[PDB]
C-alpha cells in the first residue's frame, strides 16, 4: 500500500519511467496485507500522459488532430453488450449536443487469465472514446470544461436509469489504468503498457489496502486528477457543506452548465473520490491546483506564530468560505503540465523523494523504491508539513513553496480585507443585567439538574479549569433502557478515532487547532472578493449572556437576527415545521442569524430537544440550500456539559448561549458559596466547555470546530431509522429504538413533573457516577458488592447464586438482559459437559496499570491466573523484572499478557519476549480516544524506577500510537512484535463502535492473531466523567458486527474473538459465547472480590481498602486474597457449565455462534421503549466458520535475520564471542534485527552482552521498524537511509547511519532518517548522520543520539535521555517534554526558542565541564563513526561550539536532579535521599 | 483529594459524667460544637455508593438509613460550613430529625466504608448538632400549605408514624386528624422512650408545631367503644391504621403470680407520667429505691429500666438475658456491611 510517482523534470517522455513506476508498485506491494487469497488484486492503478504516439499506432483508422484539441475517456463497463452500446449511444449524443465531434471508439485489450477469480469475476468491458474538440474552443480549459460537462451529465443519465459504468478518467492531458490488480498483474492485464510507445513525462502510481475484501474497481485510484493517502474524518460535514454551496454556485466559465453538473460529488463514493471530484470541480471553475489543494487542506493559522503575515490572512479569508477536510492525507495531484504534492497539516503521513542530475524526480512513501546511482543523486528529502512540492513540466524547474504560497497569498489583498470588512460587536459597559428567574428551580428541574450535577461538574470546572475526572465507567443503563425519563443527549454516543486515524493531543499541539467560528452569510465562493469576510468571528462558540445579548441587538441590515421559540404542546412535528417556515422567512426577509430559543416556556409549553431541533432545522436548510445564507445560536436550559455543547455543534449549532448554567452559578454567588465572582466564573466555564469539546474533538483527530460543526461525530443508541433519516441524516442507528411521540412524551413528562413538583424546594441527588437509593440503577450495588464479596469469603454457592440473579434479573441493565433462551432442547448432566478447568483458561484479568493499582492488587490478580491457568495482563505501566521468576511457594506474579500503548512506558526487549501475549491497546472503554497525566506527585519513586522515569517526575501518555497512524502501520508494528516474540500470540484491543467489523477485518488482514471488544461500560483508573458517560458503544453490537463480517469476509476462522466490559455472571458469558467471543475478559469485578467497593476515588489515590493507591498507610488495609478471585472465576465457569447443560452444548466452540438459541424476553416487549428496538441484526447467522482454526501464519520465515543473520550468529550468541557481519538491504527488509535481540534477551536478559559484541552492517536502504528493540551488546551500522520507526523501542545496543560513500552532498541539508525514531526507546546510543523527520524521539527515556536536523514535533514526551541537534530544529519542539535534556546548535538563538514550546522547558548554556566533555565525547564518536563534516568542524572550533550551543531541560527535572545531587553530597543513601527529595517537592 | 479519614479521629461530644447524671432526668448527650462538627464531617468520602444510605434488611438485620437520608451530601456541607443547606437537605427526607439524633441506635453508622479497619463518623451526632442549630437560629417553622382541598384520614395513634403521614398529607393539602388513648401525643416517644433518652419538651414543641400546620390532635379516645369503625368510615374518607404494636408476651410458668411484677412498658408509663405531672410527687407509679430490681430481658426497655431504677437509686438492680455476651470485636461471619454485633456498653 502507498503512493508513488517518477517523473522527468524537463517533460521528457519514455517508457521507462511507466516501467520503474511499475516496479515501484511491486516494492510498496509488502505493506499490503494479505486476504483471503494472495493473488487476488487488493487494488492498484497507474495515472500516465495521454499517449498520442501510442494511439496513432494502434487506431489506423480514427484521424487523430494535434495534442491538446482532442481528449481520451476510458470507461468500464458491465459485461452485458445492450446497455453497452446504450450507453455508447447515449454518450455520442451528448457529445454531439456539447458540439465536440466523436473521433472513435477503442476497445483495451484485457488478459483475463492472468488475474484472481475474484477480480475475473468483476472485470469489466474496458473501452475508450476520444473526443475532438471544436474549433470554438481557442484554450484547452475550456475543452477541458467540455468534457467535464459530458462525463457529470453521463453519470447523472447512468444513475438515473440504474446502469452501472464508470468513467475511470476523461481528459486531454491524463489517463488512468487502474483496478483490482496488484503491481505484476497491472502490467499482464493492460497489454498496452507493453508497448514501447507508451510515452509520458512522469508516471503517478498508488496500491491499496482494502480494509475490507469486497472492494470494487471504480473505488480504486489514481481518481480522474489526484492519489490520495490516508483517510477523512470530515467526510459527512464536507458531504453536506458541498451540497449546500451547489444550489448557490454560480460561475460565469460554466454558464449554464452548473444546473447540468449540480451534484458535483458522489454520494456512494469513498472519501479520496468525493475529495478528487472536489477538486476538480474547484480548479475547472477558475482556480488554480495549487490553491484549490491548499484551500481544501489549509495550513493551521490560528495559534501558529511561524507563519507569514500574507499566509495567515490567506488562509484566514479562504476559512471563511472552506471547511478543512482534516485528518491523515498524503495527496499528490496533477493536471497534465503541473504536479503537486502535499501533506495533511499535522503530517501524518511519510513522504520522501529523490532528485536526481538528470533531471529526474522519484517521490514515494518508501525510500529504498528503486535503485539508483548515488554519484547520480543529487537531493534526497521529504516533503515538510506546510509546504508543497510543486514542478512544471512546461517550465523545467521544481517552483518553491515559498514562491508559490507568496504569489498566491499576494494576488489578492486578503490581509486589508479582513481589516477593513471584519464587523465588531462591542457590547455596551452599562448595559449589565445579572439574570435571574425566580423560578430557578422550577426550571432547573424542567432541564433535569441535579445537586449531584451542580456539585460534581459545575463547581469543579470553576475550581479547576477543566473537566471532573472520574472511575469506574458507567455501569448503568441505556437510556433506551432506562424506566427513567432520560434527555435526548444521553441517547446520543460521541464516536473516536481507533484505526485509520490517529486522536490528537489538542493540549500539546494547540498550534494545529483551532476554535475559530464564523456567524453570518458566506460570499460567493467560486468569485470571492471581500464580502465573503463581512461577516462576525469568535474564538469560542459558548457565547456569554452579553455576547447573546449585543448579537441579538446588533440590528445591523446586513447582520440581521430572527428569534424562533422552539416549544411544542402535542405535535413535535408541527412545531418542527412551524420552526422551518420561521426560519425560511427570515431568510426570504435577509436574516442571516436563527437564535433557537427555549425560553417563555411553561407547564402548556415544552421545549424540543435543542439536539433535535438543531439538527432538523440544519438538514432542511442543507437540503433548501439556505443554511450558508445563516448562522445557528442556541440559548437552551438543557446545556450544561461539554457533551451537550459537543453534539450541538456536531449536529449543526455555531454558537450556544447556557443562560440556566450562569443562573445557577449566580445563585451560588448569591447564597455565599463560590466565592469568585459572576464575571470569572462565566468566563472559566466558557474556557473549561471549548477545551472539553476540543478534547472531544481531538478524541476523533478533528482539529477544528469548523469541520467537527458539519461533521457527525455521534452515534445513536436507541433511535428508530425514520427518524434519523428525518432529522439525523448519516447517523448510524444499529437497533433503532424509540419514536418521535416517545421522545415528545419523555419530554413532556419530566416539563409536567417539574412545572408541578408541589412538596419540595430542592433538587433531587443525581445517580449518574453515585448510586443513590431509589435513583437510577447500578450494576454493581451495595447488595451486588456484598453478596459477591461474602459468597467469595465462603467459598460458597448459594451466595454466588443470589448475587447472579440480582445482577441478571430485577432489572434491564445491558441490551444482553433482553434476551431469553428458548428453552425447547434436550437438556444433558452436568457430567457431559467440559471442565470448569478448561473452561476458565478462555478467561483473563484484564489490563489495570501497576501504577493505578497497587503492588499487592496486581500481584494477587497475577497470582490467580497463573494458578488457574488463565491469563493476567500488565497495563501501560511495565513490569518488575523480579516477577518474572516464580517464588519458592509456587506462585507467579508475571503477567501472560503485556500491554502496548501510546506511552511506551516499561516496553523492552525483556519486556516483549518475557510473555506469551502482547496486546495493542488501540482503545479502552472509558478513555478510547484520549491519553493520560501521571503527575509528579502521583509519580512515587517505586514506580518511577519501573517505568524507567524520574521520580517526581510528570508522565504524560499521548492518545494516539505515534506509529499507528494507519492500517499499514498497525500490521507494521504487528510484524514488529511479531519478531520481537515469534512465540506470542499478538492482540488487538478495541472499542465497540460503527464499523468496528470492518475495522476488525482489516486488522485480520494486517494478521492480529486476537481481536478483544470492549464495552462502554469498561473501568478506568482516571477519566473525564463526560468521556466515561457518552463515549463507546455496548459491547453486544460490536461483538455482532466483528462476528459476521469476519465471516462473510473469510477470515473469522484467523481470528481469536476476545470481549470485556460488565462481564459479572455466567449468564453474560454464555450471550458473549453466543454473539461470537471466545474469549472473556473481567476487570472490575475481581477488584470488588479483592475489596473494591466501587468508591470511584481511584483517580484521588485515597482508596480505603488499599487496591487503587499507593500510599503504604492505605496498602497496610489490603486483604485481597488470590483465593477469592480463584473461586469467583470457578463459581463463573460452573455457571456457564449449568447453562451449557441447559441447552444442551457439550462444549464451548459448539455453543459459540448459536444465536437462534435466542429470543426476545416478553419484558422487553413490555417495557414502553426497549420494545420498539431491532434485534435481529444481532440476531443472524451467515453460513461459514465460527471458531478460530488457522494459525494466522506470518511471514517470520523468508526474513533476512532468519535467512542471513541467525544461522550466523546463533553461535556468536551462546558462546558469548564478537561477531561482526554484513549485508545488503532493500526496503522489503523492514526490522532487521529485531529477532537477534530477542534471542540475545532471551538467553541473557536485561544485562544482554558486552558492547559491541554483535555488529551488523547493511548497505542500502532499510525498511520500516530498523533497529527495533535492539538490546546491549548490538551494533548496527547503516551505508545508506532508513525509512520511518528506526530505533523503535531500544533497549540498549548503537545504531550509526551514515551516507552512502557515493552521494557527495551536504548530509546535514540531506535527509537520512524516516520520521518518527526512537519512540519509546529506553537506553542505548545512536548517531545518524543527516536530517530527520517528524515526531523525533518522541517518547525517549534514556537513549543519548546526535542528529544533524530534525523535523517538527522534535522530543515531544521525552522523559529521560539526551538528544543533541547538530542543525535546524522544526516548530513545536519539546512539546510534553517532561524529562531528558536537548543540546541545540544554532545561530539564531531566538528563532529557535520562537520555535520550541516554551511552556515547560527553560533554556541556558553549556557551562558545566562535565556536561561539556560529555556532548565533546559525543560528537567525537559521532564523527570518528561517521566521517560527518559538521562535527570535525565544530570539534576544530570547540570554543564557539560551546558558546553557540543552546541547553533545553525541564524545570521539574532539574530540580529533582539537583536536590538528589545535594541529598547525595549531604551523605544520604539513594533510595532514602530520592524518597525525601521526593516528598520535599511534592507535599 | 480529602484525607480526613487518615489524618482525623472519632471523638465525642460533651457528656455528663455518669455519677453524677443519675441525680436529674435530663440529656444524657450533647451535640457537637462548630469545629468539632466540622472535624468529624471532613471525614466523610463522600462515599461511591454510600453504604451508609442502602436502608435494608442484612441477614435479618437493618444496615443504612431506611429514609435514605443524604448523609455525605449535609457532611459536606456541615464541613463547609452551611448549616441551612444542611438542614433543607436532611428535612427533605427526615421530618423528625430531632428525635432521631439522640435516640437512633445509627445502623448507618455500624454500615459503612469507613467502618471497615477504623471507626465510622458520627453520622447520628452530625443530625443532632443540625438541627439543634436550627431549631436554636429558628429555621423551623411551620410551611402552612396554601393549598387545602377538603378531605379527611382521620389518622389513629400518634406514634412516629402516624406524626409522619399527618404531616405529609396536610402538606398535600388534606385536613386530617390524630386519635390518641393517652393524654399527651407523640406514641412510644412521649411515654416508652425514657425523659433522659429524649425530653418530652421537644417532642411537645414538635406537636405545637403540627397543630399550627392544622392536624387537629384529639387525645383521651380508644376509639373502639367511644368511636366505632362504621361512623369513622362514614365521616371519612380514609382511616388508617397507625396502632403500633404495644402487645408484650408473658412467660407462661408457674411462680409469676405474687404481687410484684408489673409491665415494663407500664412502669416506665407511670413514671414519666407521673415526673411530667407533678415530679414523682403524686406516688402513682412503682418506686424501688429501697427495694432490689430484676429485669429479665435485654434490649432498649431492659436499658430504660434500669436507668429508671438507678435514678430511682434502688439497692440493687440487675438485667438478665439468655443470648450469649457480645465480643468485643467483629467475628469472621460478621463483617461491615453486616450489623455489627460487638459489646457497646451503651447508658444505663
Ligand atoms: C433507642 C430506642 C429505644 C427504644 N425503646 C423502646 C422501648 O422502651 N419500648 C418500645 O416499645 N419501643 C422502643 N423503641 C422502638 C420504638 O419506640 C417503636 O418501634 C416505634 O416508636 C413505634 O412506632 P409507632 O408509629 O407504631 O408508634 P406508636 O406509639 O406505637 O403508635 C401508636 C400509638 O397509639 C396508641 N394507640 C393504640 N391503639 C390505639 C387506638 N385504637 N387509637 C389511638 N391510639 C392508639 C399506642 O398506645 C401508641 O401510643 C425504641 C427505639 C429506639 C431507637
Ligand atoms: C482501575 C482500572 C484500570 C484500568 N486500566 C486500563 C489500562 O491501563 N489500559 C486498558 O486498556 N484498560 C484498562 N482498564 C480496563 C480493563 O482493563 C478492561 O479493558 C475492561 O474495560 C474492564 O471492564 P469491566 O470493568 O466492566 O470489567 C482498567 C480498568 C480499571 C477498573
Ligand atoms: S461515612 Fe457513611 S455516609 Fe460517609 S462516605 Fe462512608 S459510608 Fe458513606
Ligand atoms: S442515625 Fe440518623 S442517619 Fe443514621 S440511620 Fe439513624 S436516622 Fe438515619
Ligand atoms: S472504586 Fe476505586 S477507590 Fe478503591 S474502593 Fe474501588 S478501587
Amino acid at each position: 500500500c502507498g503512493i508513488g510517482l517518477y517523473a522527468h523534470l524537463k517533460g521528457k517522455q519514455t517508457h521507462d519511467i511507466v516501467k520503474q513506476g511499475l516496479k515501484m508498485l511491486c516494492q510498496l506491494d509488502h505493506r499490503g496485507g494479505q486476504g483471503s487469497d494472495p493473488d487476488t488484486g487488493d487494488g492498484a492503478g497507474l495515472l500516465v500522459q495521454i499517449p498520442d504516439a501510442f494511439f496513432r499506432k494502434e487506431c489506423k483508422n480514427i484521424n487523430l488532430p494535434e495534442k491538446e484539441r482532442y481528449g481520451v475517456g476510458m470507461v468500464f463497463f458491465s459485461q452485458k453488450e445492450d446497455e453497452r452500446k446504450k450507453i455508447e449511444k447515449q454518450i455520442n449524443a451528448l457529445i454531439e449536443q456539447e458540439g465536440q465531434v466523436v473521433l472513435g471508439w477503442r476497445t483495451v485489450p484485457v488478459n483475463v487469465g492472468k488475474i484472481g477469480t475474484v477480480a475475473q469475476k468483476s472485470c469489466p468491458f474496458v473501452r475508450q472514446v476520444f473526443i475532438g474538440a471544436s474549433s470554438d474552443l481557442k484554450d484547452n480549459l475550456s475543452f477541458e470544461r467540455k468534457l467535464y460537462v459530458i462525463r457529470k451529465q453521463a453519470e447523472n443519465w447512468g444513475v438515473t436509469e440504474g446502469l452501472d459504468f464508470y468513467f475511470a478518467s476523461l481528459s486531454s492531458q491524463t489517463i488512468v489504468y487502474k483496478g483490482l490488480l496488484t503491481p505484476e498483474q497491472v502490467d499482464a492485464f493492460y497489454s498496452d503498457l507493453q508497448d514501447e510507445a507508451f510515452v509520458s513525462a512522469f508516471a503517478l502510481v498508488h496500491s491499496r489496502f482494502s480494509t475490507n475484501t469486497f472492494p470494487t474497481w471504480e473505488r480504486a485510484h489514481p481518481n480522474r486528477y489526484l492519489v490520495h493517502n490516508g483517510e477523512i474524518n470530515t467526510l459527512r460535514g464536507n458531504i453536506n457543506w458541498m451540497r449546500a454551496r451547489e444550489q448557490q454556485f454560480v460561475s460565469e466559465s460554466f454558464g449554464e452548465d452548473l444546473n447540468k453538473i449540480l451534484p458535483i460529488l458522489n454520494a456512494d463514493g469513498s472519501d479520496s473520490s468525493i475529495l478528487d471530484n472536489a477538486f476538480e470541480f474547484f480548479v475547472m471553475a477558475g482556480r488554480k491546483p495549487a490553491h484549490t489543494a491548499m484551500m481544501l487542506i489549509p495550513e493551521p493559522w490560528t495559534e501558529n506564530t511561524h507563519m507569514s503575515k500574507e499566509k495567515r490572512a490567506f488562509y484566514e479569508y479562504h476559512s471563511s468560505l472552506m471547511e478543512p477536510w482534516d485528518g491523515p492525507t498524503a495527496i499528490s495531484f496533477t493536471d497534465g503540465k503541473q504536479i503537486g504534492a502535499i501533506l495533511d497539516r499535522n503530517g501524518l503521513r511519510p513522504a520522501r523523494y529523490y532528485v536526481t542530475k538528470d533531471d529526474y524526480i522519484i517521490f514515494s512513501s518508501e525510500v529504498g523504491v528503486i535503485e539508483v546511482e548515488q554519484e547520480n543523486v543529487l537531493y534526497k528529502n521529504r516533503l515538510e508539513p506546510g509546504k508543497m512540492l510543486l514542478i512544471d513540466l512546461e517550465e523545467g524547474r521544481i517552483i518553491s513553496d515559498e514562491e508559490v504560497k507568496t504569489q498566491i497569498a499576494t494576488e489578492y489583498p486578503y490581509q486589508k480585507w479582513l481589516e477593513e470588512e471584519l464587523v465588531q460587536v462591542n457590547p455596551d459597559p452599562e448595559s449589565r443585567e445579572e439574570e435571574q428567574f425566580s423560578d430557578l428551580l422550577t426550571r432547573q428541574k424542567a432541564f433535569g439538574y441535579t445537586y449531584e450535577d451542580i456539585q460534581k461538574y459545575l463547581i469543579p470546572v470553576i475550581k479547576e479549569g477543566k473537566d471532573p475526572l472520574g472511575s469506574m465507567g458507567n455501569d448503568a443503563p441505556l437510556a433506551v433502557l432506562s424506566d427513567r425519563a432520560q434527555s435526548l443527549f444521553n441517547y446520543f454516543k460521541q464516536l473516536f478515532a481507533q484505526v485509520t486515524n490517529p486522536p490528537i493531543d489538542a493540549i500539546r499541539e494547540q498550534l494545529v487547532t483551532s476554535t475559530m467560528t464564523w456567524l453570518g452569510a458566506e460570499g460567493d465562493l467560486l468569485h470571492p472578493s471581500e464580502r465573503n469576510v463581512r461577516r462576525i468571528k469568535l474564538y469560542t462558540p459558548v457565547l456569554s449572556n452579553e455576547q447573546f445579548y449585543a448579537l441579538k441587538t446588533i440590528v445591523h441590515p446586513d447582520l440581521k437576527s430572527q428569534k424562533i421559540d422552539v416549544l411544542f404542546s402535542e405535535d413535535l412535528e408541527r412545531g418542527l415545521k412551524d420552526m422551518f417556515t420561521q426560519a425560511e422567512k427570515a431568510i426570504s426577509q435577509g436574516v442571516s442569524l436563527l437564535i433557537l430559543s427555549d425560553k417563555k416556556m411553561n407547564e402548556r409549553l415544552t421545549p424540543i430537544p435543542p439536539l433535535l431541533a438543531v439538527s432538523a432545522l440544519h438538514q432542511h436548510l442543507i437540503r433548501k440550500g439556505l443554511r450558508t445564507k445563516v448562522s445557528i445560536i442556541v440559548e437552551s436550559g438543557e446545556a450544561r456539559e461539554v457533551h451537550h455543547f459537543a453534539a450541538l455543534i456536531g449536529y449543526g449549532a455555531d454558537a450556544i448561549n447556557p443562560y440556566l448554567a450562569y443562573a445557577t452559578y449566580k445563585q451560588e454567588i448569591d447564597e455565599g458559596r463560590l466565592d469568585i465572582s459572576y464575571e470569572e466564573a462565566v468566563s472559566k466555564y466558557g474556557k473549561s466547555i471549548t477545551e472539553g469539546v476540543v478534547k472531544v474533538m481531538s478524541k476523533m483527530g478533528i482539529s477544528t470546530v469548523q469541520s467537527y460543526r458539519g461533521a457527525q461525530i455521534f452515534e445513536a443508541v436507541g433511535i428508530s431509522r425514520d427518524v434519523i433519516d428525518r432529522y439525523f441524516s448519516g447517523t448510524a442507528s444499529q437497533l433503532g429504538g424509540i419514536d418521535l411521540q416517545t421522545i415528545a412524551e419523555e419530554a413532556q413528562r419530566r416539563h409536567r413533573e417539574a412545572y408541578q413538583d408541589d412538596y419540595s424546594k430542592t433538587l433531587e441527588p443525581g445517580s449518574d457516577f453515585q448510586w443513590r437509593n431509589g435513583g437510577e440503577h447500578h450494576a454493581f450495588n451495595p447488595k451486588t458488592i456484598h453478596t459477591l464479596q461474602w459468597a467469595c469469603r465462603r467459598n460458597d454457592y448459594n451466595l454466588f447464586k443470589q448475587y447472579t440473579k440480582a445482577a441478571d434479573e430485577e432489572r434491564i441493565g445491558f441490551l444482553r438482559n433482553l434476551f431469553a433462551f428458548d428453552g425447547n432442547r434436550k437438556p444433558l448432566k452436568l457430567e457431559e459437559v467440559e471442565s470448569a478447568e478448561s473452561i476458565v483458561k478462555r478467561f483473563k484479568t484484564g489490563a489495570m496499570s501497576f501504577g493505578s493499582l497497587s503492588k499487592e492488587a496486581h500481584e494477587a490478580l497475577a497470582i490467580a491466573m497463573n494458578r488457574l491457568g488463565g491469563k493476567s495482563n500488565s497495563g501501560e505501566g511495565g513490569e518488575d523484572p523480579k516477577r518474572f521468576v516464580p517464588d519458592e511457594n509456587g506462585d507467579d506474579r508475571r503477567s501472560a499478557i503485556k500491554q502496548i500503548a501510546s506511552g511506551r512506558f516499561g516496553v523492552k526487549s525483556h519486556y516483549l519476549v518475557n510473555a506469551d501475549e502482547l496486546q495493542i491497546k488501540m482503545a479502552q472503554g472509558a478513555k478510547p480516544g484520549e491519553g493520560g497525566q501521571l503527575p509528579g506527585n502521583k509519580v512515587y519513586p517505586w514506580v518511577a524506577d519501573v517505568r524507567g522515569s524520574t521520580p517526581g517526575v510528570g508522565l504524560i501518555s499521548p492518545p494516539p500510537h505515534h506509529d499507528i497512524y494507519s492500517i499499514e502501520d498497525l500490521a507494521q508494528l504487528i510484524h514488529d512484535l511479531k519478531n520481537a516474540n515469534r512465540d506470542a500470540r499478538i492482540s488487538v484491543k478495541l472499542v465497540s463502535k460503527a464499523g468496528v467489523g470492518t475495522i476488525a477485518a482489516g486488522v485480520a488482514k494486517a494478521t492480529a492473531d486476537v481481536i478483544v471488544i470492549s464495552g462502554y461500560d469498561g473501568g478506568t483508573g482516571a477519566s473525564p466523567k463526560t468521556s466515561i458517560k457518552h463515549t463507546g458503544l455496548p459491547w453486544e453490537l460490536g461483538l455482532a458486527e466483528a462476528h459476521q463480517t469476519l465471516m462473510l469476509n473469510g477470515l473469522r476462522d484467523r481470528v481469536v474473538l476476545e470481549t470485556d466490559g460488565k462481564l459479572m455472571t455466567g449468564r453474560d458469558v454464555v450471550m458473549a459465547a453466543l454473539l461470537g467471543a471466545e474469549e472473556f475478559g473481567f476487570a472490575t469485578a475481581p477488584l470488588v472480590v479483592l475489596g473494591c467497593v466501587m468508591m470511584r476515588a481511584c483517580h484521588l489515590d485515597t482508596c480505603p481498602v488499599g487496591v487503587a493507591t499507593q500510599n503504604p498507610e492505605l496498602r497496610k488495609k489490603f486483604m485481597g486474597d488470590p483465593d477469592h478471585i480463584v473461586n469467583y472465576m470457578l463459581f463463573i465457569a460452573e455457571e456457564v457449565r449449568e447453562y451449557m447443560a441447559a441447552l444442551g452444548f457439550k462444549t464451548f466452540d459448539e455453543m459459540i455462534g448459536r444465536t437462534d438459541v435466542l429470543h426476545v424476553s416478553e419484558r422487553a416487549k413490555e417495557h414502553w421503549k426497549a420494545s420498539q428496538l431491532d434485534l435481529s441484526t444481532l440476531l443472524y447467522q451467515p453460513e461459514g466458520v465460527r471458531t478460530f482454526q488457522s494459525p494466522q501464519n506470518h511471514k517470520i520465515d523468508q526474513s533476512l535475520d532468519i535467512t542471513t543473520i541467525l544461522p550466523a550468529v546463533q553461535e556468536a550468541i551462546e558462546s558469548g564471542k564478537e561477531a561482526d557481519i554484513s549485508i545488503e538491504i532493500n526496503n522489503t527488509n523492514r526490522v532487521a534485527g529485531t529477532i537477534t535481540g530477542s534471542e540475545i534477551s532471551k538467553r541473557y536478559g536485561e544485562e544482554g552482552l558486552p558492547e559491541d559484541t554483535i555488529k551488523l552492517h547493511f548497505t542500502g536502504s532499510a525498511g520500516q521498524s530498523f533497529g527495533a528493540f535492539v538490546p546491549k551488546g548490538m551494533t548496527l551500522y547503516l551505508d545508506g537511509d532508513s525509512n520511518d520507526y528506526v530505533g523503535k523501542g531500544l533497549s540498549g545496543g548503537k545504531i550509526i547511519v551514515k551516507s552512502s560513500e557515493g552521494f557527495n552532498s551536504a548530509s546535514d541539508d540531506n535527509v537520512i532518517i524516516g520520521n518518527v525514531a526512537f519512540y519509546g526507546a529506553t537506553s542505548g546510543e545512536a548517531y545518524i548522520n543527516g536530517r530527520a523527520g517528524e515526531r523525533f524521539a518522541v517518547r525517549n527515556s534514556g537513549v543519548n543520539v546526535v542528529v544533524e536536523g530534525i523535523g517538527d514535533h522534535g522530543c515531544e514526551y521525552m522523559t529521560g535521555g539526551s538528544v543533541v541537534v547538530l542543525g535546524d530544529v522544526g516548530k513545536n519542539f519539546a512539546a510534553g517534554m517532561s524529562g531528558g535534556i536537548a543540546y541545540v546548535l544554532t545561530e539564531d538563538v531566538k528563532a529557535f526558542k520562537r520555535k520550541c514550546n516554551l511552556e515547560m522547558i527553560l533554556f541556558e548554556s553549556l557551562e558545566d565541564e562535565k556536561e561539556i566533555q560529555q556532548i565533546k565525547a559525543m560528537l567525537e564518536r559521532h564523527t570518528a563513526y561517521t566521517n560527518s563534516q559538521k562535527a570535525e568542524d565544530l570539534l576544530d572550533q570547540w570554543e564557539d561550539s560551546v558558546k553557540k550551543f543552546v541547553k533545553v531541560i525541564p524545570k521539574n527535572y532539574k530540580q529533582m536532579l539537583a536536590s538528589i545531587e545535594e541529598q547525595k553530597a549531604a551523605g544520604l543513601s539513594d533510595e532514602e535521599a530520592i524518597m525525601f527529595a521526593f516528598e520535599a517537592n511534592t507535599k | 483529594k480529602p484525607t480526613g479519614f487518615m489524618e482525623i479521629k472519632r471523638e465525642k461530644p460533651a457528656e455528663r459524667d455518669p455519677l453524677t447524671r443519675l441525680k436529674d432526668w435530663k440529656e444524657y448527650s450533647a451535640p457537637f460544637s462548630e469545629e468539632a462538627s466540622k472535624r468529624q464531617g471532613a471525614r466523610c468520602m463522600d462515599c461511591g455508593t454510600p453504604f451508609c444510605q442502602i436502608g435494608a434488611d442484612i441477614n435479618g438485620f437493618t444496615s443504612g438509613c431506611p429514609i435514605y437520608n443524604l448523609i455525605p451530601e449535609w457532611n459536606g456541607l456541615v464541613y463547609r460550613g452551611r448549616w441551612k443547606e444542611a438542614l433543607e437537605r436532611l428535612l427533605k427526607t427526615n421530618n423528625f430529625p430531632e428525635f432521631t439524633g439522640r435516640v437512633c441506635p445509627a445502623p448507618c453508622e455500624g454500615s459503612c466504608t469507613l467502618a471497615i479497619s477504623d471507626p465510622a463518623v458520627s453520622i447520628k451526632n452530625i443530625e443532632r448538632t443540625i438541627i439543634d442549630k436550627g431549631f436554636e437560629n429558628g429555621w423551623i417553622q411551620p410551611r402552612i400549605p396554601k393549598k387545602r382541598t377538603g378531605k379527611k384520614v382521620a389518622i389513629v395513634g400518634s406514634g412516629p408514624a402516624g406524626l409522619a403521614s399527618a404531616d405529609q398529607l396536610n402538606q398535600a393539602g388534606h385536613s386530617v386528624t390524630v386519635f390518641e388513648r393517652a393524654d399527651r401525643a407523640g406514641g412510644l416517644l412521649t411515654y416508652g422512650i425514657p425523659n433522659m433518652k429524649l425530653e418530652k419538651g421537644i417532642v411537645e414543641r414538635r406537636i405545637k408545631l403540627l397543630t399550627q400546620e392544622g392536624i387537629d390532635f384529639v387525645t383521651n379516645t380508644e376509639i373502639g367503644v367511644d368511636i366505632t369503625a362504621d361512623e369513622l368510615k362514614e365521616q371519612f374518607d380514609a382511616v388508617i391504621l397507625c396502632t403500633g404494636a404495644q402487645k408484650q408476651r408473658d412467660l407462661l410458668i408457674e411462680g409469676r403470680d405474687s404481687k410484684g411484677v408489673h409491665y415494663a412498658m407500664d412502669y416506665l408509663t407511670l413514671a414519666t407520667k407521673s415526673y411530667l405531672d407533678s415530679n414523682f410527687k403524686d406516688k402513682q407509679f412503682i418506686d424501688a429505691k429501697g427495694k432490689d430490681v430484676i429485669v429479665i430481658g435485654g434490649g432498649d426497655t431492659g436499658a430504660d429500666c434500669v436507668a429508671t431504677a438507678l435514678r430511682q437509686k434502688a439497692k440493687s438492680v440487675h438485667q438478665f438475658g439468655k443470648h450469649p455476651k457480645l465480643p468485643p470485636a467483629r467475628t469472621n461471619d460478621n463483617m461491615w456491611p453486616e450489623q455489627p454485633h460487638v459489646f457497646t456498653l451503651e447508658y444505663a
